[PDB]
């Protein structure tokens, strides 16, 4: 109907409560990082001009799509394993996610024949991951789950 | 207050309402009737300019309030302009009774008798407004 | 005071006199075009430049929610009671505290100074 | 940068004309008169250039403000001449005129006002925006518009992790 | 306070074209005087002859989250005859309660619904 | 009379393909163009670059008449369309999409200072006197 | 008579044409029909002191478009065609400018929301992998 002044003080702090229940307090950090991973990284790869080689055969390389996996750590024996943030802190690791890109390689041999091969999910490096961001392991974990991971 | 005025710098720009340049080919019917009322009096028996006169005219309107504040007189301004430029320019001003204070300026007759004749008058206008000291 | 461009190459026309006719003319530099001058005034310099601020005011300012509105100054044209007032806030005036009123009635952008 | 020269300089010609507007384009050592930049864009006639700077010719005060700038670039009356003039000050000296004109077009095409456009058909768009910059400068000089405040946070942006990281990633991916 | 993350101005530009906004490449320079310049992310896109209706429409769309996202700034400088639209990242913003006719659009029903968040 | 309450209705036709493409030619209002004087008109592609990706060049009445240079519009009407309605005896309006938009600006025909010569005038940066006399020498 | 010469017969006939901007859906529907022979009817109603122009979409095509006129004094628009035979011709001179606007106020935005969604369909964004690529 309408909020009377006798109830405004409660009403306004119900509004403020819902804002923080949703946004939190580091939303600017997490939202900015999520946009960079979700959009900027893909845009930067898409905007890159295709690599043209000519020196005769002509080779073209195009980076199609970006993939990001969970923050992973590799043991000295080569076995991958998910990297918990607490393990990174204790073992002085960098909390990073492997970055993969789809690359299409088309070669023109001047014989009027075109051969196209795609190298799906080519490893191109590791991106440090902001904690509790959409691409962090802690994302979408209930408070009980976080405690099981020795995370506050 | 007399000492105050004698010290505070006063250039033409301070007491000048506006400056306009007209071609003014015929001095008699100079621009409009307002100048016609008093311009003729100077031209009924004119001196030092009957020989010739520059075509271009520089008309200066002087604010009454600013002139009164500094107690400046039109004759003094004409003498000051005459002193600064000597005979290079001819200055004609109306009487103080008229509600509008005007001061027509032209260039020497001898030159009329190389840059330009309108641009140069523009240079004098800026030169008089700022550099010239009243 | 006015500004003209030659009809030939649409460049700035500058004043010039002809000795033979002793009549003001406007001549284009890069064009050689000439035109008869009708204003007779090369230029006017306004030191005081007491430009009527009412001309500079835009009637759309009545739609500004942050401007104050007064019902004590009815519009002189349409008689609408509500009007919006504000100060010039224009540089080179050297002094500005007077209020400029604009009628709030739509389609009546009347502006005045008390 | 589009700048209006100060009136401090004293001269019969300088004082009479007034203050002239110059443009500091990127990759150019020295200030370029504004009207030359408009000529290099493809607008030669004074009416055309003023139509992009002054949107109301009925206003005489603003018209007199650009007159000193028109006289400064009166020598240059062709687009190619204007392009050569800008190229003469280019990042690297031009061995021949053809290289100078090509270099000047390159700077204007992409290095000047890139956000307006970076294509070869964006000259009209850049002329309007560059005229808006000159128009904005005239309003400030005429006192009709207040000078902008650097401390205003409307005129500020905060670079967070994303834009920060994206800036790094563009360089690294180019290296890759 | 919230810092805008940024979004593409394409949906806003397309809507402006669909709306009665004259493109900058099609108009004559004489028409710019009366009309209001439309800036999107600092790029002068065109001019509009009915700024008041356009701003109301833009505000309505952003409030309904139809074409304009929440973090998009629509500024009308009435004196300067300019409408500036901003969509880029780094803009600091804060949530404010909307008031229409000296009345908060926030009513008791919203508070009751929030109480059972 | 009938004009006070006249009502007119016409059909709209959209032919699939037309042998001739439709373009838009625009001139500045201040240019004061006059089609009556257009006894002859020649439209050819410019040669400055040295085809479809280059500006146009319009010449009217040969050298004697005004010369205009056309430039393709940078903006792309991806979310907009332009059509032309032409009156026909059948009375059914016909709409033809515009292939491109071109803006034509007049070109001056007078002795223009050469780039090499403009360098000489550059020494007179601001010491230039009697701007009128500059073109007299040329 | 030359290849570069432009035909001016249309201009000499004082041919008048109208320039109208239309939305994408109206053009898309016309494109969808592929030019069957009819896409709608334009209705013009003139009163004692006002004129009303509107367009009606074909009922078959769908399975009102009021027209707002604009002043032409701001520009001189003429239409020229480039025939496939390399014979440029001037169709005529634009005599009126109009704009087409939709009738729906709010429900139209739903179509735009889908259109924006369609425009953003090919906008690729990074994907998350459950397992590290091996
Ligand atoms: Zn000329
Ligand atoms: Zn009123």
């Amino acid at each position: 109907d309408e909020i009377t002044p006798d109830l405004w003080q409660e009403a306004c702090w119900i509004v403020i409560s819902s804002y923080f229940d949703e946004k939190g307090l580091v939303r600017q950090q997490l939202d900015s990082f999520d946009e960079f991973i979700q959009m900027s990284v893909q845009r930067i790869v898409e905007d890159a001009p295709p690599i043209d080689l000519q020196a005769p055969p002509r080779y073209l390389l195009k980076f199609e799509q970006i993939y990001l996996s969970k923050p992973t750590h590799w043991e000295r024996d080569g076995a991958p394993s998910p990297m918990m943030p607490n393990e990174a802190r204790l073992r002085n690791l960098t909390y990073s996610a492997p970055l993969y890109v789809d690359i299409t390689k088309t070669v023109i041999k001047e014989g009027e024949e075109q051969l196209q091969t795609q190298h799906q999910k080519t490893f191109i490096g590791k991106i440090p991951i902001m904690l509790r961001s959409t691409y962090c392991l802690l994302n979408g974990l209930t408070d009980r789950d976080l405690c099981e991971l020795n995370e506050c | 207050k007399d000492i105050l005025c004698r010290l505070e710098h006063t250039t033409l720009r301070k007491v000048t309402a506006n400056t306009a340049i007209y071609y003014d080919p015929n001095p008699q019917s100079t621009v409009v009737a307002e100048d016609q009322e008093w311009v003729n009096v100077y031209y009924e028996m004119p001196d030092f300019d009957v020989a010739r006169i520059s075509p271009w005219l520089l008309r200066v309107e002087l604010d009454r309030k600013h002139m009164t504040d500094r107690k400046l007189t039109m004759e003094q301004i004409a003498e000051k302009i005459n002193a600064g430029f000597g005979d290079d320019l001819n200055c004609i001003f109306n009487d103080d009774n008229a509600e509008k204070l005007v001061l027509r300026i032209r260039i020497m007759n001898s030159d009329e008798n190389k840059m330009d004749d309108d641009v140069f008058l523009r240079c004098i206008e800026s030169n008089m407004l700022t550099d010239m000291t009243l | 005071v006015g500004i003209r461009f030659c009809q030939e190459c649409n460049n700035m026309l500058y004043p010039k006199e002809d000795k033979e006719n002793r009549i003001l003319l406007y001549a284009c530099r890069n064009c050689d075009y000439q035109q008869e001058a009708d204003n007779s005034c090369i230029y006017v310099n306004k030191i005081t430049h007491e430009v009527d601020e009412l001309t500079q005011i835009i009637a759309d300012v009545s739609q500004d929610p942050t401007l104050p509105r007064t019902e004590d100054h009815p519009c002189q044209k349409c008689g609408h009671k509500e009007a919006v007032f504000f100060q010039s806030h224009s540089a080179r005036a050297e002094d500005a505290m007077r209020l400029y009123y604009v009628c709030t009635a739509p389609h009546c952008g009347h502006r005045w100074t008390e | 940068w589009v700048s209006m020269l100060a009136r401090g300089g004293q001269g019969a010609k300088k004082s009479a004309i007034g203050q002239r507007i110059v443009a500091t384009l990127p990759y150019i050592k020295q200030e370029v008169p504004i009207i030359i930049v408009f000529r290099a864009l493809g607008f030669v006639s004074d009416r055309d250039i003023l139509e992009h700077i002054i949107y109301d010719f009925e206003d005489p005060e603003m018209m007199e403000m650009v007159k000193p700038s028109l006289d400064e670039a009166f020598v240059i009356q062709e687009q190619n001449v204007a392009l050569n003039f800008i190229g003469s000050r280019g990042a690297k000296p031009g061995v021949t005129k053809e290289k100078r004109i090509k270099y000047a077009k390159e700077v204007l095409q992409k290095e000047m006002l890139p956000h307006v456009g970076v294509s070869d058909f964006c000259e009209t768009k850049k002329a309007y925006f560059l005229g808006y910059m000159v128009h904005r400068l005239l309003l400030a000089a005429l006192g009709r518009r207040e000078l902008d405040d650097r401390d205003h946070y409307g005129n500020k942006r905060l670079d967070l992790a994303g834009p920060l990281l994206a800036f790094l990633f563009r360089g690294m991916f180019k290296n890759l | 306070a919230y810092i805008s993350v940024g979004s593409q101005p394409s949906p806003i530009l397309e809507f402006l074209e669909e709306w009665s906004m004259e493109n900058l490449e099609e108009i004559s320079p004489a028409a710019i005087a009366d009309a209001t310049k439309i800036f999107v992310n600092g790029c002068w896109v065109g001019i509009h002859k009915d700024p008041e209706q356009l701003m109301n429409t833009l505000r309505k769309l952003r409030r309904q989250m139809d074409i304009i996202v929440s973090e998009v700034s629509m500024i009308r400088d009435i004196r300067e005859r300019e409408i500036r639209i901003y969509t880029d990242a780094g803009r600091i913003c804060r949530p404010l309660l909307i008031v229409e006719k000296q009345k908060l659009l926030l009513k008791k029903r919203h508070i009751d619904q929030l109480k059972e968040r | 009379g009938p004009s006070s309450q006249n009502v007119t209705e016409y059909v709209v036709r959209v032919p699939k393909n037309t042998t001739k493409k439709y373009n838009i030619m625009a001139f500045n209002a201040a240019d004061k163009v006059n089609f009556a004087t257009w006894n002859q008109a020649r439209l050819e592609r410019d040669l400055s670059n040295k085809p479809e990706d280059q500006p146009w060049l319009l010449r009217v009445n040969g050298k004697s008449g005004r010369k205009f240079k056309g430039i393709k519009k940078g903006g792309v009407t991806e979310n907009t369309s332009y059509y032309i309605f032409t009156q026909c005896p059948d009375g059914a309006f016909e709409a033809f999409p515009v292939h491109n938009w071109y803006n034509f600006t007049p070109l001056a025909r007078h002795r223009t200072l050469t780039a090499e010569e403009a360098e000489e005038e550059w020494e007179r940066r601001n010491k230039v006197l009697n701007h009128f006399s500059i073109m007299q020498q040329r | 008579a030359e290849r570069g010469e432009l035909d001016l017969t249309g201009a000499k006939q004082n041919t008048g044409v109208w320039l109208v901007k239309v939305p994408k859906y109206l053009s898309q529907q016309w494109a969808k029909a592929s030019g069957r022979g009819e896409v709608g009817k334009l209705r013009i109603a003139k009163t004692q002191g006002r004129t009303e122009v509107s367009f009606t979409l074909n009922e078959d095509l769908a399975n009102e478009h009021p027209f707002v006129l604009q002043s032409v004094g701001g520009q001189t628009l003429t239409v020229f065609t480039e025939s496939s035979s390399d014979k440029l011709s001037l169709e005529g001179i634009v005599v009126q400018r109009a704009e087409c606007r939709p009738a729906a106020s709010e429900n139209y935005m739903r179509l735009k929301r889908l259109q924006i969604e369609e425009s953003s369909k090919p906008v690729r964004l990074s994907q998350q992998l459950d397992k590290v690529v091996t």
